[PDB]
């Protein structure tokens, strides 16, 4: 809503697909940072972006290039960046940089230091590739303590979106988008089931609705009710 | 109100070798020392008694637990260093100050209590522990450590800093219009070297302009240092 | 861009055209300099332009996490960087990283530059070691209460003026295409507010209206709309 | 799970009317959920079926294992003719369900204007509270229904109800950033000085300086 609103305004406006940026330079940024202390979040957002923007999406985990060959990184930025600037403007989902953004000194487990030196390699490549390229690389995280001042340099991560704990907007609209497809009842009410998460903190409300569907697929009851919503709240 | 407290710690920790004939004749021997704790703390009773006891003695400075928490949990190795140099400095006074995850603090505090209790030596040196809040320390430290005496500081806010301010400003010079209501009403968790520090930076701040008088707004500007010092840490 | 280089040539360029005999016959070294004014433009373009014409290194202190352990295991943070300053003689240092919280929290950096100017003013084991003060809050009047003034260069930094937006608006106008029916005196002298970075906000935020209106070049009306945009916030 | 669930859910008119006229046991058959053909017929939106049931005089006070009367559930459906027949019979307009939410919270939740005018017209409490101590203006003003707020202003609804946390409808309007609704409620008597358990006034709960223009709407 507001998070996808700031991301959308920060993505689709620079990616308006016009050649006039190449003459006067790439003024608008391309990197956007996100947040969210639910169950790692950052998934249904890119799902909604996939619903709206019917384009390519490089879905990769945050720990995909940790292979002992150490060459997967340069091969993915080389091949994926060349097919992004050459084939079509895509959205490369390089998420979960908190596990690969921690400082490391000892050379025993210094593989994280080697892949952060690869992060320095592509860190200079993206500086050399600031002109004449149709690329949009998103990069988010869920921790603000293990970050380094190198990534926070202007021109790389120019957006710092925060996420509230209750965040009643995404909860109400996620109830609307989960009730717009799945079945529903007239007794089903969202008043205390969106007001109570404002008083008590939680996560994965959509997955709690899916747990209510698990407690409703028991075939003992034909239509899901509120007892599985509140019971799913107290259980998970 | 600290005369009875300073004569009770004077008789408590100055009964040993310094004027010793009243300690090894009656046969009491509480050779464990006291554990300093002050409701304001932060060098007030710690520094006041740390400089007041230095009339004739040997002082041993141990301030802050940063060297333990700033890196890996080295633990009681530096306690063994201070215990072998305290063994080579037996007629001294062990002064541990600023005693401020928990799974290791409890085991280095357990080993600290074990080595500090005198598990391998008899009573020969006076060990003094210090902290800001006596409630954060686990009560398991009181029985082995404190068997001699524990001192509370019931300070009258007007006469503690007005008596210490009067004595400490009766020999040196100062300025006029030095208020006290905002001092006794606002200051907390600070020392006497802090009121002396703001009178010294107050008269010194007036000395920057080459003046001997301090304005009330300048004493509030120096007071702001006290206002933020208690809110920072 | 002349009133700042004319005052910085004697601060950075002085040990360039002077051999080692001037260390025992003339002025040894300039100690420090501070530029009061919000870092809109020239915060790193001056030290990076002269350093670009010096080919030295750029070592920062920036007392925070991830740097207190890299520069030595444990010290006062002004001795290990000085060992790296004897090993690396050409090094330009830039001090970059309320009166209530900033007095102490910024007084850590104030103490850092006090002991750095007391090591430079103390002894000279190596040359080309210079520090630049950058404070643009109440702590520049508190810094003025802490700066002794005896060893200090005074270079005017105009973000609260207009010429520093005229010259940097022309520099930011040479890279992109601009029209000929433009007057930089009203659109460049009539831009007060936060700092000189809202000019870069006028160019970057003006590109949205230049591409929005399909203008192949940049006009003055676009700069006016971008002036409104940069005047929306701050 | 019973027969009246598929006959009262899958759209059976003449088989259900013949099932009632043939044997009253099917008409008074209850399942494990403690529901009759009125609950399932109101669940599927059956108009003529509930007109026949309410015509014969089915007990409307029948609740489930939680306490959900067909007026809370069918008023939570937002159907026009169903609530017209239920209020035509004169059901309990202020009965308590499992959470305590009166049918006014359900008429205000679904933005049903006629159901709110007809519930509040028959004697329903305009400021009734549930177990969560919240009224229909917390949720009606929080969801973003301005016309529901206006027709609550027609029935003299209070604007400073304390929630179980201590919030007011102005706190649930500033938290949702409803500009015109907070300006209306403030222009109706919403106190900007009420504090919840978080020790925060509605000026601090709103974002973007909205409490300053709400204070402007207080002093002017």
């Amino acid at each position: 809503d507001i998070q996808k609103q700031e991301v959308r305004e920060a993505v689709e406006l620079p990616l308006t697909h016009f050649e006039l940026y190449k003459q006067i330079g790439i003024d608008p940024p391309r990197g956007v940072l996100m947040y969210g202390p639910p169950g790692c979040g950052k998934t249904m957002l890119a799902k909604a972006v996939a619903h709206h923007t019917t384009a390519a999406f490089i879905r990769v985990v945050g720990s995909e290039f940790v292979q002992k060959y150490l060459g997967e990184g340069p091969r993915m930025v080389r091949d994926v960046f060349r097919l992004a600037k050459e084939n079509a403007p895509a959205i490369i989902f390089i998420d979960e940089i908190d596990a690969i953004a921690t400082k490391r000194f000892d050379a025993q487990t210094g593989a994280d230091r080697e892949v952060q030196r690869i992060l320095l390699e592509l860190l200079n490549q993206m500086d050399g590739f600031d002109q004449n390229v149709n690329v949009k690389v998103i990069m988010a995280t869920n921790r603000a303590d293990t970050l380094d001042p190198a990534l926070l340099r202007p021109g790389r991560l120019d957006r710092k979106i925060e996420f509230p704990l209750p965040d009643r907007r995404q909860k109400r609209l996620i109830f609307s988008t989960i009730t717009s497809k799945m079945n529903l009842s007239e007794e089903v009410d969202l008043e205390d089931y969106v007001a109570r998460p404002d008083k008590i903190s939680g996560a994965d409300i959509n997955s709690i609705c899916q747990e209510s569907g698990m407690l409703a697929v028991r075939e003992n009851r034909y239509i899901v009710l509120a007892k599985d919503f509140e019971k799913a709240y107290k259980t998970v | 109100g600290l005369d009875n407290q300073i004569q009770e710690i004077k008789e408590s920790v100055e009964l040993p070798l310094t004027h010793p004939e009243y300690y090894e004749e009656m046969g009491i021997k509480p050779p464990k020392g006291v554990i300093l704790y002050g409701p304001p703390g932060t060098g007030k009773t710690l520094l006041a008694k740390a400089v007041a006891n230095q009339t004739s003695a040997t002082f041993l400075r141990v301030v802050g637990s940063e060297l333990i928490q700033k890196y890996l949990g080295d633990g009681p190795k530096l306690v063994r260093e201070l215990f072998r140099v305290a063994e080579e400095h037996a007629p001294s006074i062990v002064f541990i100050d600023e005693i401020d995850g928990e799974r290791e603090i409890q085991r280095t505090m357990l080993e600290l209590l074990n080595q500090l209790d005198g598990f391998d030596s008899r009573g020969d040196v006076k060990v003094i522990m210090a902290t800001n809040r006596i409630e954060t320390l686990d009560p398991a430290l009181i029985r082995p450590g404190r068997i001699d005496r524990k001192i509370e500081f019931p300070l009258p806010d007007e006469k503690t800093k007005k008596r210490i301010f009067q004595i400490h400003t009766s020999r040196m010079t100062l300025a006029d219009d030095v208020t006290l209501d905002d001092l006794i009403m606002a200051k907390d968790d600070l020392s006497g070297a802090d009121i002396k520090a703001i009178c010294t930076e107050a008269g010194l701040m007036a000395l920057r302009e080459r003046r001997m008088k301090v304005t009330n707004e300048d004493f509030k500007k120096s007071k702001e240092n006290v206002l933020y010092k208690k809110q920072e840490g | 861009l002349d009133k700042q280089i004319k005052e910085i040539k004697e601060v950075i360029e002085l040990p360039v055209k002077h051999p080692e005999l001037f260390e025992a016959l003339g002025i040894a070294q300039p100690k420090g300099v501070l530029l009061y004014g919000p870092p809109g433009t020239g915060k790193t373009l001056l030290a990076r332009a002269v350093a670009h014409h010096t080919d030295c290194t750029f070592i920062r202190v920036s007392g925070s996490e991830l740097v207190q352990k890299f520069i030595g295991e444990g010290a006062r943070m002004v001795r290990e960087l000085f060992v790296m300053a004897r090993e690396h003689a050409p090094s330009i240092i830039f001090m970059d990283e309320r009166l209530e919280g900033g007095s102490g929290g910024d007084s850590e950096v104030q103490r850092t530059m006090l002991e750095l100017l007391n090591q430079l003013d103390g002894f000279e084991a190596t040359k080309n070691i210079k520090v630049i003060m950058a404070t643009n809050r109440i702590d520049i009047l508190d810094s003025a209460l802490l700066r002794p003034g005896r060893i200090d260069r005074k270079i005017e930094f105009p973000p609260p003026n207009e010429e520093a937006r005229l010259d940097i608006l022309k520099i930011h106008s040479r890279k992109m295409n601009l029209t000929r029916g433009i007057n930089l005196r009203k659109i460049a002298e009539l831009m007060p507010g936060a700092s000189g970075a809202e000019v870069k906000g006028v160019c970057t935020e003006a590109g949205m209206y230049a591409l929005r209106e399909r203008r192949v070049h940049v006009t003055q009306e676009d700069f006016e709309m971008a002036v409104a945009k940069v005047m929306q916030k701050d | 799970n019973l027969m009246v669930c598929n006959l009262a859910y899958s759209g059976k008119l003449e088989e259900l009317k013949e099932s009632i006229l043939a044997d009253k046991s099917l008409a008074t058959r209850t399942d494990q959920d403690s529901r009759t053909a009125l609950h399932w017929a109101c669940s599927a939106g059956h108009t003529e079926i509930v007109e026949f049931l309410l015509q014969l005089g089915v007990p409307v006070n029948d609740k489930d294992d939680a306490g959900w009367s067909p007026l809370h559930i069918a008023a939570s459906a937002g159907r026009d003719e169903i609530v017209k027949a239920l209020l035509g019979k004169g059901a309990q307009v202020n009965a308590v369900n499992q959470n305590g939410c009166t049918p006014l919270h359900y008429a205000a939740s679904k933005n049903r204007h006629e159901i709110a005018v007809m519930l509040l017209e028959g004697g329903a409490n305009p400021d009734a509270k549930d177990h969560y101590e919240a009224t229909a203006m917390h949720r009606a003003a929080a969801k973003g229904n301005l016309k529901m707020i206006h027709i609550l202003l027609y029935y003299k609804a209070s604007t400073n109800i304390q929630d179980t946390e201590g919030n007011t409808p102005l706190h649930l309007a500033c938290d949702e950033e409803r500009v015109e609704e907070a300006k209306l409620l403030v222009s109706q008597g919403a106190s900007i000085y009420i504090e919840n358990k978080e020790e925060k006034t509605p000026l601090q709960v709103a974002k973007g300086g909205l409490g300053l223009i709400l204070k402007r709407m207080v002093e002017g």
